[PDB]
DNA sequence: CCCCGGGGCCCCCCCGGC
DNA sequence: TTTTTTCGGGGGGGCCCCGGGG
């Protein structure tokens, strides 16, 4: 228990960020740095990838030496993270060429401590360069109208397309029971300023995106209060929940032309 | 007594690749490949009672040492191995990252893998190829033909043969020095015979006569162990005199306490594989002996039957 | 950090270019051309034909025998031209639930990993589903899954398959191109194998590769494990080795139908020289390749080859009357076999009666072509008339005293007279006359035409109904539909 | 379930110890030198109906142990299912535990083996040589055929012969004696010609013999009550059946063989078969009259097994011994 | 009606009992006393021994004349007392060289009555004292943390290793995706007493355990609050329920280690 | 009071010798 | 150069619904 020692403030908060991208991938690569924690995973269907960072100021104790690849089954990870407690001390040990990582639940009012070890696995994945993209259009709207409109969409297609212009925004949805539209605006209230919807564009833009793959995104809205939308010409969209320290990105790609 | 002894055959299986007797070239070079490395896959096939699992287990063991435990992954007839475990638990071993010496990989042992699924061997293809970098697969198997082609391809065939007289003397020597055994060379012999080539026979055949009567020789090894009774059935087969036929087929199989349906079966592969007769009149003899399994099948199984189809056979033969 | 010490020879030397792929060059110029062209196809709608007939077809059937570079010619054709590979494989389950919710979900959208990585169609997918044969679903399995993909994927879809000519993947006959890949010639391969024998540090003859060729079967995996192996302790491959070495290696791979059948009827095997090469235990494996074709394909073969193992005086006749006799044993014994006892022990018997002695007895040359059984088709047909004609008699049965079979010898011979001939001599007047008939009987008209489809011999009707006059049948259809009919089976 | 003297004489004489197991000398000195010595193996044997093994090893059983082996023991037999997943969980858990009352080994009792599958037979393989250091097996089989090669690789074999005729005997003189029965030395030579090497075959016949007695306190069992209560044919009976078949003309042994079936209803298939014993002994001068009769004799013998016309056959088996004699001169 | 008439308190107690080991062992027989009923049942695996000794204080009436063996199965047993209300009655009726028992349900309220006989099983059963061995440790804890640890530990592996040392109690579990432990030690409370670990050590001990038999021995945490386990080296294991007026025992039988 | 995990049947698909 | 019958066992996919948690 040298190299990798990070103690979260709650062992809560593990659980809820790996439940948020439980069900996008399968197995996932935890680069733990000297600055913090990088995930990077993509789906099966190799057009869904998922970003996450956690900062050190989540981390109520955080010492690591030297960066260090970690490949999980997040099948597995959930397994051991089911197994301890919500009010309880988490702990992440990582040693020296990591074979298996160690989770220990630990608690202060019971002097009960749970060690578990999860066996790494050796995942052949490069990190692929999350370039910088200046999406064309910006679009930020509280969490629960996003999850109400692509829940209330689901049941009528498969495919949803997004189109966004002047201080508009459209979901239409054309399945099998008929074709479905939403329309947002933007609107400021000082009553709610966090539901405030606000959309920053430059030209507007038009992209089709999978019904499932934005349910499977959404699944994950409990960890944050709002969404992060940001689209551009033939580039996936950027589905950003910010949490405390860091991040949790999805980059749905769009359907073609 | 409560606490049973370990038998020979456990107490003495070779944990070492040099203690294994029999199939030199085959020995030899997996005592190469565990002193080098870069093991490939394997299928190593061959009768029951030669060394097979044995010489498996020698060489992972040889290859691996302290990660042996870590390292080795070992499934049976007796564990379940359908699709599901196949594309589960095999691929997360095979996925499971392990530091092991410079020239090691990890080990999946498929042992009796002739009882396996078309399906769980179609699915166990592409882990043993994109996966080449960390396991590699050792198959035990009895019939090679049950293994599915794409499968063979990606291993080396090991095709062990029956042992020797000379090997099964050597081991059994062995082991009675090792014990302190009374023997004659008749016993040893005779031994050896009745083992037909399967050393966990011999082993067991040498220690329940010296356990039952002490000295290992021809009288006491024959007292307990019986000639094989195919053997008694082909000279029965054989025989010039009807009357000799079926006093064999009296003195020596009926009244020894052996089943109808046990002769008739054994006829029919002894007359298989009788290459001193034609091949057409070893047809009508298959044909005269299917009858009469088949009349023996429905029920009417006596001594009459069995001499009616010897004396066909003998008429046949005439 | 994989010290290529360590990597096994068949990944080592691995081919790297599509042009490495030792044979079967057709076949992956035909793959390349099938591929980059599939973007002109698209802009086409799939409608226009090609040179080779390539541009209508929207997927690829990638096949061959074991061993031979199919998988590699599909993975270096797809990096080649600039694709990103979605690859799915027996590991992975391919059910029909999870290719809806699987790759299904991927074949109309971008490559987020092909747009972060960096070509027009570098961005873009080719799904290559490798072990297609290896699917083990019938009505689960989704291969019609598969191939509603293929008619309907907006990207290339590539399947990789062994045997093609099985009854699974029938969906896949004509909804895709077949390319053929065959088993590879020595004179390509001993290049490669000349160049690994120089790599590793052992000698091998120019001779021996042809022989070690034929001892896998051409599979070129296959050669490279030998060599693999067999480079372990013996760093000479000679002729003076090559015997043990094939011998030890000997591919044994199990025959089909046809070369069952080919093989069987053979009067070498069966000669007091070849009987020794090829013993009985040989013959009786043999027929447990196919144990449910084997006894049909012989039944069927045994009266077309020129015997040589005839005895003196013994004529092609009789000993094709022996080996009938001994047919009908072994279906004697085939029914012992599959009845409520499960005698499965007979089967080695069966072998013997069906298969193997009336072969014996008939073996020689071929006198033509192998056919393949006829008696399925006859028992199905045999299967439908007997529906027939029990939907008929049970339509009857208020009317008549007979059974089906009395029905069919008796009844139908007259039923005709009253039913048919009316129209022949009379003309469209007689089409009250035979309504009436009908009525009487609660025949209809679907039992009419099932009624005349019965008669053999010179009451054959096909050529004597297609002369009918048309009006007059159109005619007696229309009146029986306007008119209102009895029923004899109210099903409720 | 009132007591042991509600219960048949097949099973209220099954030997208890070792010790009351006869005909099987060599089998029972092995096992019990290898209990003495605690040099059990895996055990495989093999025998025909009633000869001892099902007993041996319940006998063998309750002497490792005491009288609380039926907990100590895992016994299944063909009224079990013995699948493969039988195999895999109970069997497994069985060898891989512990015993709950005593400290010993552990003995599982495949009775009747034979009749499991192939794909279980082949998952106890590893399971037997896996866990060999605390547990043991034992396989009672009477068809070998049906055993796979692996598993009669892994144990020993002893072999049960069919009762030798002292042994049947002696237990014969032990069922007299407890009994208070009287059986004539004619009766007990009929007895164990037609026991065929089966103790329960005679203990049967030997109840049904006292049911026949009138009072069995002082009546004795003769030869006449033995083929009375079996039915069977009278050895002066199939002489002159033979006989009139051998040196009479058609009518006279027509005439013969249904009398001697009517006399006391004799059966054909029984007379057949002791005239085939009969010929056994005979020494013909030429092959094909024991050729013609062997084959003749069992064609009958499997058309009777299916019924039909007994008359037909019987004036068949006259006219087949016959023809059959005729090729003596 | 003669021998055996027992009344319960409510029938929701017996089904309760039935239910902690119905799904162990397959054939039961009890042996009801003029003192209370008693059975011990083996699994077919002979590895789980299930001991229930309820009590007289138990029942609001219990006649038993003589000594009464009653073999029953437990899937019919469970069949028949899922025939009744939560708010009745159950009494259950035996006679004279018992061929069934009979169980009758009654509710005085509604004024009820329904009757149900089981045909009794000749079980020639040698009911074998439990031998209370010098066990080298014992220690009670909260059956809900027991229940906990062992399902969390099922999961990982199909083993679990209990190590009992120097106030030191280890629940270690190895399997395929990883490894798991669980240390926990005596703890003695006032506040809250019904909840506590408490250890009685003279020998440390180390032994394996099923998965699959510890999951079913928890299934009668529903009939207790705490669980008292007894360790012994190379000795069966006791897991004691104390119920209200009896208990449940289970006896575990070691793996062995080779 | 409503959702999710995971035991238990139900249905179908394929082998069967040495 | 193509394509069938029956019990029993085993495997593998599919729901169904009780129980338990929130
Ligand atoms: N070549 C051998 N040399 C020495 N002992 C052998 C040899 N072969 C078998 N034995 C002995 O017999 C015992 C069993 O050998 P096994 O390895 O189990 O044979 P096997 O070929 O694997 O059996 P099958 O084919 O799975 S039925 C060993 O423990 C050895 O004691
Ligand atoms: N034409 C070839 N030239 C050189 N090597 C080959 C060739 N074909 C196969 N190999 C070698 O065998 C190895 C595996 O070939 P694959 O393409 O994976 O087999 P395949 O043709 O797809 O048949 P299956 O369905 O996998 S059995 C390659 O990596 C090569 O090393
Ligand atoms: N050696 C024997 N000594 C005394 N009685 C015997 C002997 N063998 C069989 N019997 C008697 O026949 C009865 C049956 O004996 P078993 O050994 O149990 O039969 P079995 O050998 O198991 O039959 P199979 O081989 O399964 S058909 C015993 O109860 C005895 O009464
Ligand atoms: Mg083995
Ligand atoms: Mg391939
Ligand atoms: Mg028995």
């Amino acid at each position: 228990a040298s190299m990798l020692e990070a103690k979260f403030e709650e062992a809560s908060l593990f659980k809820r960020i790996i439940d948020g991208f439980k069900d996008c991938v399968q197995l996932v690569n935890f680069q733990c740095k000297e600055d913090g924690i990088i995930a990077q995973a993509v789906d099966d269907s190799r057009v869904l990838l998922v970003s996450l960072e956690i900062g050190v100021e989540a981390f109520q104790e955080y010492r690591c030496d030297h960066p260090v690849t970690l490949g999980m089954d997040l099948t597995s990870l959930s397994k051991i993270l089911r197994c301890g407690n919500n009010t309880d001390t988490l702990t992440l040990i990582a040693d020296n060429t990591p074979d298996s990582i160690i989770l220990l639940f630990e608690d202060t009012k019971k002097d009960r401590i749970a060690e578990y070890s999860l066996k790494l696995m050796d995942i052949d994945a490069d990190f692929l360069k999350i370039e910088e993209l200046q999406y064309d259009s910006t679009l930020s709207l509280p969490s629960s109208e996003f999850s109400k409109i692509v829940r209330d969409l689901s049941q009528l297609s498969d495919s949803i397309n997004i189109m966004i212009t002047k201080e508009t925004i459209k979901f239409v949805a054309d399945g099998d029971i008929g074709s479905g539209s939403v329309i947002i605006k933007p609107f400021v209230d000082m009553e709610h300023p966090e539901t405030s919807i606000k959309l920053e564009m430059d030209q507007p833009v038009d992209l089709t995106f999978g019904a499932k793959y934005l349910l499977d995104i959404i699944k994950g809205s409990s960890l944050s209060d709002r969404v992060g939308i940001r689209l551009s010409s033939e580039a996936p969209a950027l589905f950003q929940f910010d949490l405390k320290s860091g991040f949790l990105q999805f980059f749905l790609a769009p359907k073609f032309n | 007594t409560l606490s049973l002894q370990l038998p020979w055959v456990e107490k003495y299986r070779p944990q070492v690749l040099s203690d294994i007797v029999g199939n030199k070239e085959t020995i030899d070079r997996l005592q190469q490949i565990a002193k080098d490395g870069n093991m490939p896959h394997m299928i190593i096939s061959g009768m029951p009672g030669i060394g097979k699992t044995t010489s498996v287990h020698c060489l992972a063991h040889e290859l691996l040492g302290r990660s042996y435990a870590d390292g080795v992954l070992e499934l049976n007839a007796s564990d379940d191995r359908g699709i599901d475990v196949v594309r589960n638990q095999i691929k997360h071993f095979a996925q499971k990252k392990l530091h092991l010496p410079p020239g090691k990989h990890k080990i999946v042992i498929l042992d009796e893998a002739d009882s396996m699924t078309a399906g769980a061997q179609q699915a166990l293809r592409r882990t043993m190829e994109l996966y080449s970098n960390s396991t590699r697969f050792a198959f035990a198997c009895n019939q090679s033909n049950k293994i599915i082609e794409p499968l063979q391809s990606r291993c080396a065939i090991l095709r062990y043969s029956k042992l020797s007289d000379e090997d099964v003397l050597k081991r059994l020597l062995q082991i009675i020095k090792l014990e302190d055994v009374k023997y004659t060379n008749d016993g040893l012999e005779a031994i050896i015979f009745t083992a037909e080539g399967d050393m966990r026979q011999a082993i067991n055949n040498l220690q329940s006569t010296v356990a039952g009567h002490g000295l290992v020789n021809a009288d006491n090894v024959f007292k307990i162990v019986d000639s094989p009774h195919p053997l008694i059935v082909k000279k029965m087969l054989l025989a010039s005199n009807l009357e000799d036929s079926i006093q064999i087929l009296r003195t020596d199989l009926w009244k020894k306490g052996y089943s109808s349906i046990d002769i008739v079966t054994t006829s029919f592969r002894v007359t298989k594989n009788l290459a001193q007769v034609k091949e057409s009149v070893r047809l009508e003899m298959i044909k005269e002996i299917g009858l009469t399994h088949m009349r023996i099948l429905e029920g009417v199984g006596t001594y009459l039957q069995l001499a009616s189809m010897l004396a066909k056979i003998h008429k046949l033969n005439n | 950090v994989v010290r290529e010490e360590d990597k096994l020879w068949t990944v080592k030397y691995a081919p790297t270019n599509l042009q490495q792929v030792c044979g079967n060059k057709g076949s992956v110029m035909k793959l390349k051309n099938w591929l980059a062209n599939w973007e002109n196809s698209k802009k086409n709608s799939f409608k226009h034909a090609g040179k080779d007939g390539s541009g209508v077809f929207r997927a690829a059937m990638l096949y061959g025998p074991p061993g031979i570079g199919k998988t590699t010619a599909a993975h270096l054709v797809a990096q080649e031209l600039g694709y990103d590979i979605l690859e799915q494989n027996a590991s992975d389950v391919r059910s029909k639930t999870l290719l809806n919710a699987g790759v299904k979900n991927a074949l109309d959208n971008m490559s987020v990993v092909g747009y972060f990585k960096h070509n027009l169609n570098g961005k873009h997918f080719v799904i290559i589903m490798d072990e297609v044969d290896g699917m083990s679903g019938g009505d689960r399995g989704g291969v019609g899954q598969l191939a509603q993909f293929c008619r309907k994927t907006s990207t290339p879809l590539i399947l990789i398959c062994n045997e093609r000519n099985l009854p699974k993947m029938r969906p896949f006959d004509r909804v895709c191109l077949d390319i053929q890949f065959r088993r590879p010639d020595a004179n390509s391969i001993k290049s490669r194998l000349m160049t690994i024998a120089i790599r590793e540090k052992f000698k091998l003859d120019p001779n021996v590769i042809d022989r070690l060729i034929q001892t896998t079967r051409g599979d070129i995996r296959q050669v490279i494990n030998l060599l693999s192996t067999i480079s372990t302790t013996t760093k000479t491959i000679n002729h003076e080795n090559i015997n043990e070495i094939s011998k030890a290696w000997e591919k044994n791979i199990a025959l089909k139908p046809f070369d069952i059948a080919h093989k069987m009827l053979d009067g070498q095997i069966y000669s007091d020289i070849g009987s020794r090469n090829f013993t009985l235990n040989d013959k009786i494996a043999l027929y447990f390749d196919d144990f449910d074709f084997t006894p049909l394909m012989i039944q069927e073969n045994y009266l077309s080859t020129r015997p040589s193992v005839l005895k003196p005086g013994q004529s092609h006749l009789e000993a094709v009357a022996e080996a009938a006799n001994c047919i009908s044993l072994g279906d004697i014994v085939e029914k012992k076999i599959r009845s409520s006892e499960q005698l499965w022990s007979l089967l080695p018997l069966h072998a013997v009666l069906s298969s193997v002695y009336p072969a014996s007895k008939v073996a020689g040359h071929m006198a033509g072509r192998i056919n393949f059984t006829a008696w399925l088709g006859q028992n199905s047909k045999s299967a439908k008339y007997y529906r027939l004609l029990q939907e008929i008699h049970y339509h009857t049965r208020l009317g008549t005293s007979t059974d089906k079979i009395g029905l069919r010898l008796d009844y139908l011979p007259t039923f005709r007279k009253r039913l048919l001939d009316p129209f022949l001599k009379q003309g469209a007047d007689a089409i009250s006359s035979v309504i009436e008939v009908m009525d009487d009987y609660y025949l209809t008209k679907e039992d009419w035409d099932s009624i005349m489809e019965f008669f053999v011999g010179p009451d054959v009707t096909t050529a004597i109904i297609k002369k009918i006059p048309a009006t007059v049948k159109s005619g007696f259809t229309r009146k029986y539909n306007s008119m209102t009919h009895p029923v004899a089976i109210y099903r409720t | 379930k009132r007591s042991k003297e509600n219960l048949p004489w097949v099973e209220k004489y099954r030997p208890e110890t070792l010790d009351e197991v006869y005909g099987q000398n060599e089998v029972i000195t092995t096992v019990r030198k290898f209990v003495d010595e605690g040099k059990l193996p895996h055990l495989l044997f093999y025998g025909p109906p009633g000869t001892g093994k099902t007993s041996t090893i319940v006998a063998l059983a309750r002497e490792i142990y005491g009288k609380n082996y039926s907990n100590m023991v895992l016994e299944l037999n063909a009224s079990d299912d013995r699948g493969i997943d039988v195999v895999r969980n109970q069997i497994k858990d069985f060898a891989s535990t512990r015993q709950i009352f005593s400290k010993g080994f552990k003995l599982i009792i495949l009775d009747e083996a034979d009749a499991m599958t192939n794909a279980a037979q082949n998952a106890l393989r590893r399971v037997i040589e896996r866990y060999t250091k605390n547990t043991r097996f034992c396989v009672l089989a009477n068809y070998a055929h049906k055993l796979t090669p692996a598993l009669l690789s892994r144990c020993t074999r002893f072999r049960f012969q069919p009762l030798p005729q002292e042994a049947i005997e002696r237990r014969i003189a032990n069922v007299l004696v407890h009994e208070k029965l009287k059986l004539s030395p004619n009766a007990e030579k009929a007895l164990i010609e037609l026991s065929n090497g089966d103790m329960r075959r005679v203990l049967n016949v030997l109840q049904s013999c006292k049911a026949t007695l009138d009072n069995p306190d002082e009546d004795e069992i003769s030869d006449d009550v033995i083929y009375e209560c079996c039915g069977a044919p009278r050895p002066s009976d199939l002489k002159a059946v033979l006989k009139s078949i051998l040196e009479d003309d058609w009518g006279t042994a027509h005439y013969t063989l249904n009398k001697v079936r009517s006399a006391k209803g004799l059966a054909l298939i029984d007379l057949i078969e002791g005239i085939v014993k009969i010929l056994e002994d005979y020494e013909l001068q030429n092959e094909e009259t024991r050729v013609h009769l062997l084959t003749k004799l069992a064609d009958i013998e499997y058309s009777i097994s299916k019924g039909g016309n007994d008359q037909i056959q019987g004036s068949a088996v006259i006219g087949a011994i016959k023809a059959s004699f005729e090729n003596e001169t």
